[PDB]
């Protein structure tokens, strides 16, 4: 099918394909045959895994998070004893799918999320419960889970997955940013303020998912973990960037620590060392 | 409620002034409907916060 | 192939592009420059 | 102090010149409009966007 | 008879020559345009001011010194007190623009000295301080001093470690953006022709810088034995295809 | 496919769209297009989502 | 079902409605239009901001009591302040404009009055000295404040007896330029398209006043037994057709 | 889309109605009222 490289021979002309002149800003398209004698070669390759679509195509884990099971009994903060959990929805928390995503500035995509719950009894437990689980997301502007039995967890209007602890949780989710595409960056703020945020942490109000446990509480505690993985479809990518090259210490800013490693790796010797 | 996303804002002004008939002292009021126009459109549905119990 | 959901979103990936055009970052100079001819004319 | 027929009045005074009758912001799913039967429904969703029909009738 | 080296751009009653120039960029292979029904979504009748706002405005010239780290201005900021450009800016609430670009820089056959011109689209700028800390409104809208990237960090504002783009990535992939050099040896002068490129049709002018131009010092600056050790660099910037839209009081920013 | 607005220009007429009596009982369908200027649009929307089959449909 | 009482009048994003006219003038039966390439002088290519010049700006309100001598206001003055429209005025040598003039007044069927709504071309003033003293510039813009018939003289300022409409001619033949009354037993409102009416295609918007607009009250105010002795007047007006051309820096004015 | 059951009230969600007439609501009215013509005339 396709050549990846034609036969070339000798070359004695006044046209130079070599010399160029990269202040134009361009990166002129020369190939071997152009500076050697070359054979006929093909290239029996389409480049089918490079492709956005198949880069930003697999699950990766986006969120890890912790709730549990026992008595609520006298426990006056629900959230905070972890009866039940929140998840402010963001991909940039965990850093490998978030330096993989901001290799570009624009991007859009429908999400097929995978959510994983393990139980853990680390204390004296007779048994395994059989827990189910309850995610139900919360869109910005529904009211908000106060205690792990509210009356938000009916979840009229609001969806929500119940599956084991143990099992996995799939559903995929539509393209639900309010412009035309997501954004990885934002030079901007949320209005002409002061003191203001900036950063895309003004355009990822995504809203949350609540995570709690259906069971009432058993005689022992379990503690459940809850992995949340995400995995883009139907892919679409503008403006690509330069990677990460420094750490990261902030969800949605492009801060980096103070006093960090050098990332270009030194010579071991000279600027001729091999 | 979102600064981002905010609609911006909704007054009402004289532009001349009110001017009541003779024998009419009356306190004169205003009555304002809202209603979307067929341009509308909605997206996500989700839980109300209008309503409770638990 | 067979689509047992109703929604878009519900479909699995699309498979390749098969565009594959460079040229808009490797070469996006106002006067088009041929491979050979002098960069600076 | 409690919700009444007079929140629906919007006062109007005879002779004032270029003062302002009535202000609000636009956050149709919260302020005055979080009664409304626009307000209500717009509360079911989380995104909106078009037109919205304001009108004022004199009594 | 015609060469890259030769140009002329006229924009408005404006009208920039150059005899050394390196051909020009047009980012991403896109000639800026006007904002196409299809893609619409304010329904207000857009203003096109035309003449009066898309022409060449010069800021400050800056100083190349033997030191310089480098600059950065941010668009539409930098224009905000230009002529009309400027006063559409505030008087609407959204607006969208395109831009041509025209760095200048010229020195002697013995001199050298080698600038890095690019147009980095979204440059959302980090915190020096690390952790969480924001980067404050004024900050990130210098105006047409731009930020001097050689010119120590203050309370509120960005990293200015030239190395790291101000925002954690390596000075060396700058390169993926649409950009051009200014190789004294080469070189006099840069331009870029800059699209509008934004994930919704129009935007707010005011809050949201579109994209950051930045001159760097590649190569630092050397001058003949005995010469003056500086040259001026001039940074001319034309607006192309502007449209406001909702146009009302006049807006009021920060400081 | 359907339009959200049309183009519509200056006016100056006797015919007042914006001026009725809501004493009637009903809504008239005024648009943007009947008091500013506008441009053309559309609208990329069916409004499935809000259909009563949806809204009680969980 | 239509009538001249109804109306309705839309530019920009500005409405005004009135339901209590008098059907309404085209100044010489001529609408505004813009210039014409075959009248055309200056090379220029000409600014057309549109929607966001051509709109309703409303001045602040005049009190009529029973003893008001009347206003004159001028144009392009009288906007010069006003958004975008005033910003194009100075920035720019030349411009042309035309307008639709609102003006607005209503008491109720017990009430008395009849007031002249008038537009002069070139209203060139009368200095109030006599002999040849001239009326210096401040006195002839005196912006979106107009002038007050009934205030006093001042050194430099117009001669302002009602009577002699501030130029030595009579208020009765005032009626052969464009206008129309507003009588509160018939009418609520008056209004008046102005075309650009000058001997040059396009004009300095600063240093010469086109027309002037002048409110005056023939018929004196009278108002039912015990109610309040005055009725507020308002006057709204609106560019159409607007160009601008030789944008430079700008324009510093007297004061 | 093939319906596994029997019963019809087995079968999944109909579907959007497409029929979008809010004239019942808005304009209920004996006497027709144009836009832009006197309400009340
Ligand atoms: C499974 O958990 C859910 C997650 C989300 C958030 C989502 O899909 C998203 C993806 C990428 C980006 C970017 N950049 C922003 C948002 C939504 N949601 O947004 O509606 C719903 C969920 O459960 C209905």
């Amino acid at each position: 099918q396709t050549v990846a490289s034609i036969s070339s021979g000798p070359k004695h002309t006044q046209k130079v394909p070599i010399l160029t002149a990269n202040e134009t800003g361009a990166t002129m398209p020369v190939l071997p045959s152009d500076s050697i004698e070359t054979r006929t070669t093909y290239m029996h390759f389409n480049g089918s895994e490079t492709d956005v679509e198949c880069f930003l195509g697999r699950a990766a884990c986006v969120h890890v998070t912790e709730i549990q099971n026992k008595d609520a009994t006298g426990i006056d903060n629900h959230r905070e004893a972890k009866l039940f959990n929140d998840w402010k929805i963001n991909l940039s928390s965990l850093v490998q799918l978030r330096k993989k995503l901001e290799l570009f500035t624009y991007v859009r995509f429908d999400s097929e999320y995978t959510i994983l719950a393990t139980a853990s009894q680390p204390d004296s437990a007779n048994y395994s419960s059989n827990l189910v689980v309850q995610a139900m997301y919360v869109p910005p502007g529904a009211p908000n889970p106060k205690e792990w039995d509210d009356y938000t967890w009916q979840s009229a209007s609001n969806p929500s997955v119940f599956f084991k602890v143990g099992d996995t949780s799939r559903f995929s989710v539509p393209y639900v940013g309010l412009a035309s595409a997501y954004n990885c960056f934002y030079d901007g703020y949320s209005h002409d303020d002061a003191e203001t945020q900036y950063g895309i942490t003004v355009l990822n109000h995504m809203g949350s998912m609540a995570f709690r446990i259906v069971n009432e509480h058993d005689e022992h505690k379990t503690l459940v973990k809850i992995r949340v993985y995400h995995r883009a479809k139907h892919v679409e990518a503008w403006i690509p960037r330069a990677p990460r090259a420094l750490p990261y210490t902030s969800i949605g800013r492009t801060n980096y620590p103070k006093n960090t490693e050098p990332v270009i790796k030194k010579r071991k010797g000279d600027i001729k060392s091999y | 409620p979102d600064t981002y996303t905010s609609a911006g804002f909704l007054s009402c002004w004289y532009q001349t002034s009110l001017i009541l008939p003779p024998e009419t002292t009356g306190q004169v009021y205003l009555l304002s409907f809202i209603s979307a126009c067929p341009d509308f459109k909605l997206r996500l549905m989700k839980d109300t916060q209008t309503i409770s119990q638990t | 192939v067979i689509n047992y959901y109703k929604d878009a979103a519900s479909t699995s990936s699309a498979g390749q592009s098969l565009s594959m055009d460079p040229s808009k970052f490797t070469e996006p100079v106002k006067d088009l420059m041929l491979k050979g001819a002098p960069a600076l004319n | 102090t409690k919700d009444e027929v007079n929140s629906y009045l919007i006062p109007l005074n005879a002779n004032r010149q270029n003062e302002q009758v009535f202000g609000t912001n636009l956050f149709i799913g919260d302020g005055v409009f979080k009664t409304t039967l626009l307000g209500e429904i717009v509360q079911y969703y989380t995104h909106w966007s078009g037109s919205l029909r304001f009108s004022l009738m004199y009594t | 008879g015609y060469s890259d080296r030769v140009q002329q751009i006229t924009l408005g009653n404006s009208t920039i020559t150059t005899q050394e120039a390196a051909n020009a960029v047009v980012c991403y292979a896109e000639w800026p345009e006007y904002l196409p029904d299809v893609d619409a979504s304010d329904v207000n009748k857009t203003s096109k001011p035309d003449t009066s706002v898309c022409r060449f405005y010069t800021l400050d010239s800056k100083t190349w010194t033997t030191g310089s780290k480098g600059w950065c201005w941010k668009l539409p900021d930098a224009l905000k007190d230009m002529g009309v450009f400027g006063q559409n800016m505030f008087f609407h609430s959204l607006g969208r623009s395109g831009y041509t670009v025209h760095v200048q820089c010229n020195a002697t056959k013995f001199h050298s000295g080698c600038l890095l011109v690019v147009v980095i689209p979204e440059h959302q700028l980090a915190s020096h301080e690390g952790g969480n800390v924001s980067v404050k409104y004024t900050f990130t809208h210098p105006g047409e001093r731009g930020i001097d990237l050689s010119s120590a960090n203050e309370v509120g504002g960005p990293v200015k470690d030239v190395i790291y783009n101000m925002n954690g990535t390596l000075l060396g992939n700058l390169l993926i953006f649409p950009h051009q050099f200014i190789n004294l040896r080469t070189n006099n002068t840069a331009t870029i022709v800059i699209p509008y490129i934004n994930s919704v049709p129009i935007d707010s002018m005011t809050r949201h810088n579109n994209v950051s131009l930045m001159v760097i010092p590649i190569a630092p600056l050397t001058v003949p034995t005995g010469a003056t050790p500086s040259l001026p660099i001039t940074v001319t910037i034309a607006p192309m295809c502007t449209e406001f839209s909702g146009i009302r009081s006049k807006s009021i920013v920060p400081q």
